[PDB]
């Protein structure tokens, strides 16, 4: 399952490529957010890109992102929310 | 099949005149269009339930119910129809519905039900729900149906049920298959409440094989009441062969119902 | 008889605070493809098919929302009403009903995922009343897209012409013709591992561009893989790459 | 300076490791925003960690922040920046 | 003799909004160090001098914040008083002067920035006043740092012992001890670039708890290094690793 | 070094009554500490100035200019003094100043501005702004300088300068050098408005090298005022060998200013 493409946008073309699950809610700004999942639970080898490398850790991104939720007419209310933006190559931690 | 009580038949929920009828059936396909039809039901579901009747005869029935959807399609119902249908016996029968009073979406909840139809046991059974008036020509279809899968009286809860008695499964024959003397076997096993026929089947097969030597056939005369849950005794000399010490004994009943194909209870015995 | 009437705006929608006793139903289909417009830009056209036999008598109109994500964030939608009401479940001269807008833009190498719902919206305690469809735009790798002012300036139009010839056993010659656009050149040699490794430094040549550059290289370098990435500014460190082939030079 | 450590942060031991600069500004909530300048240009050697890899790309990724502004007292002015968060190895793109 | 109450507050300074006609000085030195509390947390310990001779005739307060990124953001502040007035540039007894601030809990990983600014802060068009310090915060491969209950779930404490020989030519054996936390792990084995490769799966043993798991490796394997990584559920995939040997196993 | 004259100085600015004054210095046991001492200036650079004369002795100057902090200090500032320090003759000046009023910050800008003391050219001169009161003990420091270069004479607006017009380095000698007969150089070159004596260092070196096979100096008596700005001839015997080829010429002054010191022209014959 772990394979890096040739052209596109990033995440077909990352070494830790993510895909976009999918948050649905009813009373949210946006109604749908898109979230990140890593693929392969290590990094990519680049001499050929369809197989795996398994001297690499997987690790997510987060960040706030200010969306909006209602409340009982209604009410509206400010709250941050946490997504998942991209996966990155990093280094791992060795014990000896 | 049949409807089982001819009591008024009672619908009502909270705000409404609701009357059930076992009108014509035709099937489920049928010409009589108008300008708008209303939207396709949600959420249909059968249950299985257990009663018994005045005389306390338990019989299975069927817990039918399904939900609405929501949409202004509610202010233009008219009304919506049961059929059941039988793969095996290709009979159907058909439930007539109606609204006599229009209804408002007022509080965000409307159910139905109905468990008045005894079904029966090992067969698969059909359910459709249609809504009137009914489909303009080219148009979106209105009914959903699912199925339904019965076990046999073998089972527990099935076991319990008035209606398998009639060749039923309760009924268990204590078989005692005794050595006795060589080449001679004799099977005793206690009999059920009917006038029926019964009839013994012991076979013989050499060991490690599917392969009989010898066949024998007993017939037991029709039972009288007072014969009624009393061991039958047979004695059968069996064939003088080395090697065929295997041997199949099976009682089949010929009772009223399910005769020439009730379940048959075999006893293997091994040397 | 009804039409479509599409304007633009992004944020809170008046009607989704106020509650409604009566909803309508959904969209029944909806199908996206891309469009281009020329004499550079491409379009979106999005075509949805509307309620059946019910669910119809009241409606306003439809919003569609899209999300693009890649190497940033978008978001930003148009809503569009209709200008009379439906009295009919199926178009009187016939086949279902089908409305369709043209709009907004599409950058190079994002993907878009496109939502809609229609309007009043559903109230709390409620199915949820969305379908949506996704869609990939194309790259600047293809034929039909090498025009545009941002990949030629990335020097797709650009013909960089390469004959790499094995020099001797440790060294390589490397010809290429330069351009006014850029000036520094990397090189890489990748067989199994890499083999040689250089970096150059040239002026424009008005003068005859026969390049004579030499990259030493580590073993017996025949059939190897030349690749050339300009430092063009304008791309950054993203700049696309050629390819190149090692021929015998007697 | 293309080199990767063993333990800290990811910054220090990410495969593309970036660092922080210093924005200053007196009518910014923050006053001080680090953005992310990633050093290499080419992602580093897993093997190692110490020397470079020319293979992979370097890319940054922006994220949209809130922040307010003043404005003649004073004025309530609430507008996004363009921030960069982390970057990531992606794959060449190669023609012909 | 002055003292420092601290309070928390984030978000828009009142006296942002307003005009100030004077305004003071600046922070002349700050230090930022981490204290230890015995028990289990971390704090910083804060200290700034204030400025000298001048500009402090007339002063309000001092505020600081932080922000700390790593796999996350963070930002979070408090501005602390003075109490008392301030009549002399020198301590009276003595010696510049030394305040602090106890607090401002700290994660693991993250760098943090510190800055602080006077009140009231400078008008529009003006110098920018402040300064700022950097400080970093250890890992779990400290031996003072093995035991938050955080870390011990991802198996700081744990003691893998292991042991790889080589059973022949073509396979490696390698012996280790489970723990009741895992239930899977890998297998890497480095010497150039991959010479095998494994995925096994067992439970906890409470009987003898020697392994036996065969690995195909590629030539020659002596002299290779064994690497070992736990599926811990709490630690996800960064997990630490546990390094081993290969020796030589005879048959004698 | 010098003031350039005794007028009225200049240096008032909108709401404030200034003062100057040259009065005594050098910080000899300078320790006046008060309670409560203003801040250190702020932004103090140096520029160069050039001012002519009724007469025409147009001279070089240094402009000083510096602004000031932001702070509540200003409340208490009291006085300022200027310090200009020679570093090889060590001679060194002060001017005073003082506010007479106090100055309350209204709007955001404030500069201060000296150009009336003359520089000498090619030497290095340090400027010291100083704010009253004085810093009391273990205090922080309120005095901020810096180093300022001067052109020497031959820069293209240093040249048209008076002070370097005494020695003038637009005094340029017309040197005609002609070969003449063999073993023989004359030399013909115009002088100063000066009557002050010149010698002719005459030097032969061979070909490649910087040995000298014969040097020769000739004294050229102290000139009339008739004899001003007239070309001198001097005619000189050259040593008669081979390869000795390279001869160079030099003449230098001894006017009154940079007596045994100012530069030297050198021409080199080369065959
Ligand atoms: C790439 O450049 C080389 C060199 O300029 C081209 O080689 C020329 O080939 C033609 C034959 O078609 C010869 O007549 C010329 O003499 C060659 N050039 C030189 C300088 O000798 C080559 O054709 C170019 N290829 C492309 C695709 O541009
Ligand atoms: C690459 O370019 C170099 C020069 O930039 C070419 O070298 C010349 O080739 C011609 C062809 O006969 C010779 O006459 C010259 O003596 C060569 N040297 C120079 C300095 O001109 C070379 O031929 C080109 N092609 C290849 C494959 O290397
Ligand atoms: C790791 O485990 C091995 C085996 O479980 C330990 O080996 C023991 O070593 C002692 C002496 O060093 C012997 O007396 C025991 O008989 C060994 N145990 C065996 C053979 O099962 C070893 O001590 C453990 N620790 C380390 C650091 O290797
Ligand atoms: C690694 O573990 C294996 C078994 O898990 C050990 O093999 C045992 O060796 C002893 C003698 O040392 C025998 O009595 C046992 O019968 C063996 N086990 C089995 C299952 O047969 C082995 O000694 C351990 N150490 C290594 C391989 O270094
Ligand atoms: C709707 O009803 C009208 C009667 O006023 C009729 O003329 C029309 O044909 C009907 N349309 C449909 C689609 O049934
Ligand atoms: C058999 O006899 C009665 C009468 O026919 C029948 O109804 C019943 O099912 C059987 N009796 C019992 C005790 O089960
Ligand atoms: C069958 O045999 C058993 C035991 O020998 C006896 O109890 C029973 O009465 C017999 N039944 C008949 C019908 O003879
Ligand atoms: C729909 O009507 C509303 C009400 O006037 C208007 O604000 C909105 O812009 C319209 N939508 C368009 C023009 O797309
Ligand atoms: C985010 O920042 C980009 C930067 O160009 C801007 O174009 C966009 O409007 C901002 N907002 C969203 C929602 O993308
Ligand atoms: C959009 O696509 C449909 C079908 O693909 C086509 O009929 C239509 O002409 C296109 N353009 C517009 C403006 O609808
Ligand atoms: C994106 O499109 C593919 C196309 O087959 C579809 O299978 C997938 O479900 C879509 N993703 C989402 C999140 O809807
Ligand atoms: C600092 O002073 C402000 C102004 O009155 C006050 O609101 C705040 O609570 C003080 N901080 C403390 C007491 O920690
Ligand atoms: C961001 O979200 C996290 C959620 O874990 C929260 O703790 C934090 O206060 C939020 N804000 C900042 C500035 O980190
Ligand atoms: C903080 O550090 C200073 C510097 O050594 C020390 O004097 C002080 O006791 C520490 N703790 C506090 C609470 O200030
Ligand atoms: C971090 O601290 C070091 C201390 O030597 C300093 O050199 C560096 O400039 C600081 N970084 C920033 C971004 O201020
Ligand atoms: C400041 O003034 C007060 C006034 O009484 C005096 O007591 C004190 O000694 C002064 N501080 C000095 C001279 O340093
Ligand atoms: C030389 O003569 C006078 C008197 O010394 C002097 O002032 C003047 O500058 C010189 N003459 C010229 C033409 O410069
Ligand atoms: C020097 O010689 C030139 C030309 O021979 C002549 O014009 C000039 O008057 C001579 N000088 C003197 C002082 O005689």
């Amino acid at each position: 399952s772990c394979r890096a493409s040739e052209d596109g946008p990033l995440n077909s073309r990352a070494i830790s490529p993510w895909r976009y699950e999918l948050d649905r809610d009813l009373n949210r700004l946006p109604q749908d957010l898109y979230h990140a999942r890593c693929l392969c639970p290590h990094c990519v080898s680049l001499q050929t890109g369809s197989h795996m490398d398994p001297r690499g850790n997987s690790e997510l991104l987060y960040h706030n992102q200010t969306v909006f939720y209602r409340r009982p007419g209604y009410c509206l209310e400010r709250r941050l929310y946490r997504v998942s933006l991209a996966c990155v190559c990093v280094r791992p931690r060795v014990m000896g | 099949l049949r409807l089982l009580d001819h009591r008024a038949l009672v619908c009502s929920q909270p705000g409404l005149n609701c009357t059930v009828k076992n009108s014509t059936c035709l099937d489920d396909s049928w010409i009589h269009p108008r300008n708008l039809t209303p939207s396709s039901p949600k959420d249909l579901q059968i249950q299985l339930h257990f009663a018994h009747t005045q005389q306390g005869d338990l019989f299975p029935v069927a817990h039918i119910e399904w939900t609405l959807q929501t949409d202004a399609s509610i202010l233009y119902l008219e009304g919506a129809e049961l059929s059941v249908l039988q793969l095996n016996t290709n009979e159907r029968l058909c439930v007539r519905f109606e609204f006599l009073s229009k209804l408002r979406h007022h509080h965000r909840r409307w159910r139905f039900t109905f468990s008045h139809f005894v079904v029966d046991p090992d067969q698969e059974y059909e359910v459709t729900v249609h809504h009137l008036p009914k489909p303009i020509p080219d148009g979106d279809p209105n009914h959903q149906s699912k199925n339904f899968l019965v076990p046999d009286c073998e089972h527990a809860r099935m076991k319990v049920t008035t209606p398998c008695m009639s060749s039923g499964s309760l009924w268990d024959p204590n078989i005692t298959v005794e050595t006795l003397e060589a080449h001679q076997l004799r099977v005793s096993f206690t009999l059920w409440n009917e006038s029926t026929h019964y009839q013994i089947l012991l076979t013989s097969f050499p060991h490690m094989e599917n392969h009989s030597c010898f066949e024998h056939m007993h017939h037991i005369p029709a039972p009288r009441p007072e014969e009624f849950h009393q061991r039958s005794n047979v004695t059968l000399t069996l064939r003088n062969l080395k090697g065929c010490c295997r041997h199949q004994v099976q009682i089949q009943p010929f009772f009223s119902s399910c005769l020439n194909d009730c379940l048959r209870h075999s006893a293997t015995v091994s040397c | 008889e009804p039409t479509v009437q599409c304007g633009s705006e992004t944020g809170p929608s008046p009607e989704w605070m106020l509650q409604h006793d009566l909803i309508p139903g959904d969209l029944r289909d909806l199908r996206v493809e891309p469009v281009t417009t020329s004499v550079y830009s491409i379009l979106m056209n999005v075509s949805w098919v509307l309620r059946a036999d019910a669910s119809i008598r009241l409606l306003k109109a439809t919003k569609i929302c899209v999300t693009g994500k890649s190497n940033f964030q978008s978001y930003s939608c148009v809503r569009c009403n209709y200008t009379e009401a439906f009295q009919t479940q199926t178009r009187p001269s016939g086949g279902k009903w089908t409305f369709s807008y043209i709009g907004f833009p599409v950058e190079l190498n994002t993907v878009y995922f496109i939502g809609a719902h229609n309007i009043p919206n559903a109230n709390m305690n409620e199915d949820g009343p969305s379908m949506s469809v996704n869609f990939t735009s194309p790259g600047c790798l293809d034929h039909i897209m090498k025009y545009k002012k941002k990949c030629v300036k990335a020097g797709s139009l650009w013909d960089p012409n390469i004959t790499a010839c094995k020099k001797n056993e440790e060294t390589v010659e490397v010809n290429f013709t330069t351009t006014p656009l850029g000036n520094r050149y990397m090189a890489l040699i990748q067989h199994s591992t890499i083999i040689g490794f250089s970096q150059v430094f040239e002026p424009h040549q008005k003068k005859q561009t026969r390049a004579s550059v030499v990259i030493p290289v580590t073993g017996d370098s025949e059939g190897a893989t030349v690749q050339l990435t300009p430092y063009f500014p304008t791309c950054g460190s993203d700049c696309i790459r050629h390819k190149g082939t090692v021929v015998l030079c007697p």
